[PDB]
């Protein structure tokens, strides 16, 4: 379970 | 104990003794100084761990703590992990662009980046007036290209022609390039692979929830799905603009656009790991899309 944020 | 390291890059060898808690940067860092290379954010230290996953070296990890195949020589490979989005301005260093031109040319060697027949004679020609520099009557004689492996293998197996004909090809686009530099002549290759739609993009077995078989394409711009049956077009687009957040939760990955009105993607990888890596090669990636439009 990971997240990333972009734009 | 000693710990024995290979490092090859695409044209060299470099075998050295490591000590018991050297740091992968300290690894990267050794190989790239001694090889002169300044351009060090396109590269990485490709290893295999234990259970058979080519896997990237992590630089603030004791490079002996992260389970590497263990063989005598510790063995790992220098490769450009990231291309950049224009060849021309972004390589400046020659052996940066000379390691591009033979990792690249590898890759549209093995029907890796899918290069069409005319295109494939053409970067040839460009990879020949390199590796000889201006055709020669005097020297150059009827099968000098006999040696050479110049052409995808699907290019050869789809259009039937004779090795010699194929030949015949090159050297007519090699008489022509008469007058440029090993040099500029790598660098007007790497100008046209850079246009191939499988170039610098990592593709990744998936399936959507409706279990169909797809692929996942990560690159310098973004990402993007294509099915199962061709792997240049791609199906859906995702430029990290239109991009608001990736995550994962075990095998499912699911991708977040910038606008509400928009079905946010979602895909099934086979093994949790796969999707590590996902997130690590997106990440890394559009850092470096956002740091060369900064200052």
């Amino acid at each position: 379970m990971d997240i990333t944020d972009i734009n | 104990k000693p710990i024995n390291v290979r490092v090859t890059t695409m044209d060299a060898e470099l075998e050295f003794a490591i000590q018991p808690n050297t740091t992968g940067k300290q690894l990267f860092d050794q190989v790239v100084k001694t090889v002169g290379l300044r351009e060090v954010w396109f590269f990485g230290l490709q290893y295999v761990d234990s259970k058979g996953y080519s896997t990237w070296l992590k630089l603030n990890k004791k490079v002996t703590q992260q389970d590497v195949k263990k063989e005598n020589p510790l063995q790992f490979k220098f490769r450009a992990k990231f291309f950049p989005e224009d060849v021309s301005e972004e390589l400046i260093q020659e052996i940066t662009q000379r390691l591009f031109f033979l990792q690249v040319k590898e890759a549209i060697l093995n029907d890796e980046i899918y290069c069409p027949p005319e295109t494939a004679v053409l970067l040839a020609s460009y990879a020949v007036q390199a590796k000889y520099g201006d055709y020669n009557k005097e020297i150059h004689k009827p099968g000098y290209l006999a040696n050479d492996r110049l052409l995808p293998q699907r290019v050869l197996e789809q259009h039937k022609l004779t090795k010699e004909q194929w030949e015949e090809r090159i050297q007519n686009w090699h008489e022509e390039h008469r007058g440029m530099l090993r040099e500029d002549s790598m660098m007007e290759y790497l100008k046209i692979a850079q246009d191939l739609e499988m170039y610098g993009v990592n593709y990744f077995e998936i399936k959507n929830k409706k279990g169909t078989e797809l692929w996942l394409g990560v690159d310098a711009l973004g990402l993007n799905i294509y099915e199962h049956d061709d792997k240049l077009t791609p199906k859906i687009g995702f430029p990290w603009s239109e991009i608001r957040n990736i995550s994962f939760n075990d095998k499912k990955f699911v991708i977040k656009p910038i606008d509400k009105k928009a079905p946010d993607f979602v895909f099934y990888a086979p093994r949790l790991r796969i999707n590590k890596r996902i997130l690590a090669l997106c990440m890394g990636n559009h850092e470096l899309y956002m740091r060369r439009r900064k200052p």
